[PDB]
């Protein structure tokens, strides 16, 4: 069947479509919330994400251009900073680098999130999450996200549709088989996975 | 990572590549041309105990056996050479156009 | 955003002598090899770069260390689909140079 | 050393094997391995056809 | 075919031809503006490059003979130091090549 294939469709998809996620990891909690019963800066923080465990958690949801989803948290517009100016005000306070351990993105969290892609808005579970003040008195405020737990992780269903749609159909059906036809799934990031379609059920 | 005050997420991001890919395969032209033609004709390999599949198409059924078990009222050097007939290949038409390999040929 | 700049080869059968028997021209007698001299490398063939020309698309960055991607989205491209999608799908047959410089 | 950018490099058989291969061919075409219907009287001087 | 292939023809191609670019990566801010205002020195300036990211980035055109190219910013010509210079410079203040990353 020769040497090599045509590359006949070519699909792409993102978990949360144009949103993705900057997760902050530091040692001890950095921010301030409203109504809360007493300052808890510098304090250890255990808590449920995935499995217990002793570091304090942050997010911000972003867009490619520098914007972020109007996000509320429960009933409450969260007022997030646009990811440029919280970056930079978040390194600028000295309290607040000392006790950042990592930082990384990511396209999925671990959640289905209650998201609306065209709308730019995205709504969180008060239980999981809280509103994140962290301020300096000398440098801007930043309004981001604390992860108060995430027990369990779940996951996210995409339905890219009919299994064979793209490849041509011939005549002769065999010719739809592996070896002759083939879908392959990648990241385009080393990590790829050739599906004989026959076999998907 | 992204550097605090193991990959190159810039380049990434930066040029588009997020999530996940669906890259759909075929194989080309000149071996379609090739395969199908030889399916058209020869059908397919199948190396199953079954009874035959003698009249299935509109226009011709290829039919190729090993060892194939055949019986009826016949005196046994004419079945014996049906077996063999069979067993060499042969190709049932269901219409007078016979050799003419063009037509469709579709199931029924 | 980065962005691809796109260089012009010219006539992808430039260079080869040509035989009388056109087969001649197909791999594995003849090939076109991508390379930067500094590991990475790629063979082609000819014939399945999906284009009267050879193009090349060139894509970087400006993160912590050098990084630039030199991919012919025409390889093995079906004729209906489209430069994006080509583009796109090219990045797993690119010369990636990675070398931090 | 001067290495930068991107190198093509073009490469084919030695006149050894194209010299025996193109007179192979030139005398008995090529490997069709297709049902159709043969190549009788396409060329000038001569077709092969098995 | 034979065991080995003639190499026949050979060809590069360079994205930018002539001109490179140096990449310099700081902690904090270098540099003085036309038009200031108020002094940025050691300030951190995240900004998108790619993506989000708080490091600032310093680029430089040069060629080998070690001249660099007229460039203009907009309207106006960015007078650029010869490349030697600049890095005898950079590399000359500690406040700070401890914010060269």
């Amino acid at each position: 069947y020769g040497s090599e294939y045509d590359i006949v469709s070519v699909e792409n998809h993102k978990p949360y479509d144009d949103m993705m996620f900057l997760v902050i990891i530091s040692k001890s909690i950095m921010h301030g919330t409203p109504g809360e019963e007493e300052s808890r800066l510098n304090d250890i923080n255990a808590s449920l994400n995935g499995m217990p465990q002793p570091l304090c958690y942050y997010i911000h949801p972003f867009y490619k251009d520098g914007k972020v989803p109007k996000t509320y948290i429960g009933d409450n517009n969260a007022n997030l900073s646009p990811i440029v100016n919280m970056l930079t005000n978040i390194f600028s306070q000295k309290s607040a680098v000392n006790d950042i351990v990592n930082m990384y993105v990511t396209d999925y969290i671990g959640l289905k999130l209650d998201y609306k892609n065209g709308d730019k808005e995205l709504k969180l579970d008060k239980d999981m999450f809280e509103q994140a003040g962290i301020a300096d008195d000398k440098h801007g405020n930043v309004d981001t996200i604390f992860v108060k737990k995430i027990p369990d992780y779940e996951a996210l269903e995409i339905d890219t549709g009919d299994k064979w749609g793209g490849f041509t159909k011939d005549q002769e059906s065999k010719l739809m088989m592996y070896p002759y036809c083939v879908t392959e799934i990648t990241d385009f990031k080393g990590n790829h996975m050739n599906l004989k379609t026959e076999y998907i059920n | 990572d992204i550097a605090i005050l193991g990959g190159n997420t810039a380049f990434d991001y930066g040029n588009g590549y997020r999530g996940v890919y669906v890259i759909k395969k075929q194989l080309k032209a000149e071996y379609r041309r090739s395969l199908s033609s030889f399916f058209h004709k020869y059908g397919y390999k199948i190396n199953r105990v079954k009874k035959p599949n003698l009249r299935t198409r509109k226009a011709f059924n290829y039919v190729q056996t090993k060892d194939c078990f055949i019986s009826g009222d016949i005196n046994n050097n004419d079945l014996q050479e049906i077996r063999t007939i069979f067993d060499n290949g042969i190709t049932l038409w269901h219409t007078d156009n016979i050799g003419n390999y063009s037509v469709e040929n579709e199931l029924r | 955003d980065y962005e691809a700049l796109e260089i012009d080869t010219g006539d992808k059968w430039g260079g080869f002598t040509k035989d009388q028997e056109s087969k001649l021209m197909m791999y594995p007698y003849c090939v076109t090899e991508i390379t930067d001299f500094k590991g990475n490398h790629m063979n082609l063939k000819t014939e399945y770069i999906n284009n009267s020309k050879l193009k090349i698309q060139v894509r970087g960055s400006l993160g912590v260390s050098n990084k630039v991607a030199y991919s012919v989205q025409d390889y093995n491209a079906d004729s209906a689909l489209s430069g994006g999608n080509r583009l796109t799908a090219s990045l797993d047959s690119s010369l990636i140079n990675n070398n931090p410089n």
